[PDB]
């Protein structure tokens, strides 16, 4: 087929992002963590209120007790039932929101994996056209320096990409855990590695050595006798 | 607008730290409480309470079989456990909304405000430091890269992310209770999470990176190679240059890096308050660290650096062989020459800045002016015949500031004469009677190429605008170089390398004056600009902007006859700009369409 | 275990007194409020003591034998 360029890849991505951004799940003001936390809290209060109203109910229906008192106990049984009813209200809403959500999500993950497979084919050609280069390589300090500077960020991004692909091609906890790690606000975040990757790529990094610059050198090292021109090989890397 | 030095930045920070340090958040939270659950819990609590209330009253009104009174009590405990456990959650939520959020949102609000003020004072310098790395390609060098980049990346990231989050947290604590949005809560969580990470005592701590940053900066690092020392090296061995002197460039670096840690410490202070840990006054340590970087700069690097500065670019231009031009840059009585810029966009132009001096070679912002000289290509370059260039490195003695430079080109023989007056750093008065004069025997001559000669181009100034005591023209490549000698050293040592008040102006990027009044729109008031309809209004595009729609127009009344002026404006969209006389049009710009803001530069002229 | 043991038998005795009636209304209330305070505290203590007893009783046995085997 045609390869539709970086602009092409990047728009293809933007599209899938949009598709995700426009998926309407249960539009609950609260997170996923807050729904499963609240589900457990309410499920427990419901569980306990049931067995209390159970016990209080058995006491009333064992009779043998004053009329006037049997009334007050009944009024206390109604209040208790109203409260269990009002609780199961909350817990129904939570359980039906989850019943909307997982269906909306599993189909959206499914679609993402599909639309992503289509894009990964448009660049499949070039794992084999880049392998052709490393085979024919054999050393600066300027080269070694940008390896040490980038590989941290490269490894995790690659890892998180591949592991996300592997987990969606088989659908859910394993996925929500990776999700939790990718989105956690701490100094050593995914976003941090994603940013420093770009900083290294463009040379916004104190000394101002872009990796593009350093990669370019290695490719134009006059030992590299593989097909294509310097332009091609570098643009491949890019 | 004045940059108040490192001392200035660092005390600005110390102040904000104090403001945080004196915030009270008295009283028990994880900060993992679902604040959205307030209504849910309040309701369950409300109902459970009144039932346990009624059942309680029944027990304590006696009249009740013993065996039964037991079972009812066991049913009261079950109920009470549950009410206790609920009110736990609901207390935490009510205190977070009621005590905590109010004291926190006002403190974060203030920090964001006082931090915006500091970030402006060094905004100039992300663009003046980027200018350097663009124009850049030992073991001692490689070693401080390996030593610092880990710490640099973490500090920078955590600083930027903390700033981005504190500016977009909701500051109205009312906004957090009752109808709070996923978005309002997510900003607060994102902040408390980053807080938890910034303050966590482990081998990969923020404090650890903040310490090793300083250790590398001062050369407490086995080898004893300071980063200032290495950063100095790279800059002095520059094959193609940027504006300013070695001193300026290095002191720029010094500012960026101190500023970074300054805010590292502020971020740290902030995060500890958010998490309600015991207060640490980082101020003492922060100041010790920043002070050491200064002394290391003042003692070990500074005295090796040049205060020379030159035109950073060149330009191929053809001049006149048949013109005998005189060009005179003369400051007014009380004023001194501060710097120049050759540019060629409208035409070959030499811009000259002047101003009145403050003590210790600083400049008086308000007293500051510029003048444009035209066709300097006829001064600097010949066209078909060789040009002789008398070369002399004119230098005056300490305490003298250059107040006039004259260029004379006669029969393709260019010369210059410099005048300097005595200046007193204590008062910052220039003495108009104590003048010295030098001019340009020893020369260099460039032969004219058909194509042109490389005339100087770009801003000839110090990084921070400062009066000058040397000046000269050099020739090569058929290339002409203007060089001057700044007083930046003498100015840094009285003011900022001593922790005294410091008043530095940064070399302007463009024009700083206009004959147009209220040429820079910022507020809604447009002063001298008059609108006509509600079709014409001020749009807040970050930096504000005149806006027109349908027929909406803005006008301003004004020039000497038969002279050339330069018009430049920064425009977006599809406007029409006129200099109309109610009969003639003197200048027109329609037919220009832009997606975004550009700058447009033209000239105009009985 | 000790705090639990003591709190239990007091709340036990105070509980029996309330449920044997014969008690002024206003007073029977205050004694109930003093039973809740006591019960909260006993509940909160038995929380800790349950965790401790299950760690020692279920968990440690199954874990120490599993770690033991793994080491071997």
């Amino acid at each position: 087929d045609y390869f539709n360029g970086i602009y092409g890849f990047a728009t293809g991505i933007k599209d899938i992002m949009g598709m995700i951004f426009k998926t309407d799940t249960g539009g609950s003001n609260l997170t996923l963590d807050e729904i499963l936390k609240n589900q457990n809290l309410l499920n427990d209060i419901s569980g306990k209120l049931d067995g209390i109203n159970g016990d209080l109910g058995d006491l009333i229906a064992q009779g043998n007790l004053n009329s006037e008192l049997a009334k007050e106990l009944l009024k206390i049984s109604n209040e208790q039932n109203q409260m269990l009813n009002h609780v199961n209200a909350q817990l129904n809403a939570i359980n039906s929101t989850l019943n909307i959500y997982l269906p909306k999500i599993t189909s959206m993950l499914n679609e993402v994996m599909k639309q992503n497979h289509v894009l990964s084919l448009q660049i499949e050609f070039l794992s084999k056209q880049l392998q052709e280069i490393s085979d024919k390589l054999d050393l600066n300090v300027l080269i070694n320096s940008t390896l040490t500077e980038i590989t941290p960020a490269y490894q995790r991004i690659k890892y998180v990409n591949e592991k996300f692909d592997e987990l969606t091609s088989t659908v859910l906890n394993e996925l929500t855990e990776l999700a939790k790690s990718v989105t956690k606000n701490d100094m050593d975040s995914f976003e941090f590695y994603l940013q420093t990757f770009h900083d290294v790529m463009t040379g916004n990094n104190l000394f101002g050595r872009s990796a593009l610059k350093t990669a370019s050198e290695l490719i134009t090292k006059e030992n590299v006798t593989t097909r294509g021109s310097e332009i091609g090989k570098v643009y491949n890397f890019l | 607008d004045y940059f108040n030095g490192i001392y200035g930045f660092a005390t600005g920070i110390k102040d904000i730290m104090g403001m945080i340090f004196k915030t009270d958040t008295g009283g028990n939270l994880t900060l993992d409480e679902i604040l959205k659950n307030q209504n849910l819990l309040n309701d369950i609590s409300g109902k459970l309470d009144g039932i346990n209330g009624d059942l309680g009253d029944l027990i304590a009104q006696g009249n009740l079989n013993s065996e039964l009174a037991k079972e009812l009590l066991k049913i009261s405990n079950e109920q009470n456990q549950m009410l206790n456990h609920v009110n736990a959650q609901l207390n935490a939520i009510n205190s977070t909304l009621n005590i905590y959020l109010p004291k926190i949102t006002s403190m974060l609000n203030e920090v964001m405000k006082q931090n915006h003020v500091l970030s402006l004072q060094i905004e100039f310098l992300s663009k003046q430091l980027q200018e350097i790395s663009d124009k850049l390609d030992n073991v001692l060098i490689n070693s401080t890269l390996t030593e610092i980049t880990p710490a640099y990346q973490r500090i920078k990231y955590v600083n930027e992310k903390f700033d981005e989050l504190t500016s977009t947290v909701e500051k109205n604590p009312k906004s957090y209770q009752d109808n709070v949005t996923k978005e309002v809560i997510e900003n607060l969580n994102e902040l408390t999470e980053l807080a938890k990470s910034v303050t966590k005592n482990d081998m990969d701590s923020f404090e650890f990176y903040l310490q090793t940053f300083h250790d590398v900066m001062t050369g407490n690092n086995l080898f004893g190679r300071s980063a200032l020392k290495t950063a100095s090296e790279l800059i002095t061995k520059e094959n193609v240059t940027t504006r300013g002197s070695e001193i300026g460039k290095v002191y720029n670096f010094l500012i960026v890096l101190t500023s970074l840690q300054a805010k590292a410490f502020l971020t740290l202070t902030a995060c500890r308050k958010l998490l309600g840990l015991t207060d640490i006054d980082y101020t003492q340590i922060m100041n010790h660290h920043i002070d050491g970087q200064k002394r290391e700069f003042r003692i070990n690097i500074l005295p090796t650096l040049s205060n020379n500065f030159s035109n950073p670019s060149y330009s191929k231009n053809r001049g006149s062989d048949i013109d005998d031009p005189i060009v005179v840059l003369e400051a007014a009585p009380g004023y001194a020459l501060i710097g120049f810029e050759i540019l060629n966009d409208p035409l070959p132009i030499l811009k000259g800045y002047q101003a009145r001096l403050k003590p210790n070679y600083q400049v008086d912002r308000e007293s500051m002016s510029e003048t444009i000289y035209g066709d300097i290509h006829k001064l600097f370059c010949p066209k078909q015949l060789e040009q002789k260039y008398y070369i002399k490195d004119i230098e005056f003695p300490e305490g003298y500031v250059i107040t006039k430079i004259v260029f004379e080109k006669r029969l393709n023989q260019l010369g210059y004469e410099v005048t300097a007056n005595f200046y007193d750093p204590s008062t910052g008065s220039i003495d108009l009677n104590k003048v010295k004069v030098e001019s340009s025997d020893e020369y260099s001559i460039i032969k004219a190429e058909t194509d042109g000669i490389y005339m100087p181009l770009g801003v000839v100034s110090e990084t921070f605008l400062t009066p000058i005591y040397g000046f000269g023209l050099t020739v090569d490549n058929a290339a002409i170089t203007l060089t001057g000698k700044s007083y930046l050293r003498e100015s840094l040592l009285e003011t900022d390398l001593l922790n005294n008040e410091t008043y530095l102006i940064a070399s302007p990027d463009g024009y700083i004056s206009s004959i147009v009044e209220n040429w820079n729109i910022t507020s809604d008031n447009t002063g001298s600009w008059r609108a006509n309809n509600n079709n014409a209004f001020v749009d807040k595009a970050g930096s504000s902007s005149l806006y027109t729609h349908k027929d909406g127009e803005f006008s301003q009344f004004i020039l000497k006859p038969k002279t050339n002026y330069v018009i430049q404006y920064v425009i977006k969209g599809r406007p029409a700009i006129y200099l109309k006389n109610n009969k003639d049009t003197l200048f027109e710009d329609t037919k220009n369409n832009f997606s975004d803001f550009q700058t447009v530069t033209k000239k105009f002229n009985v």
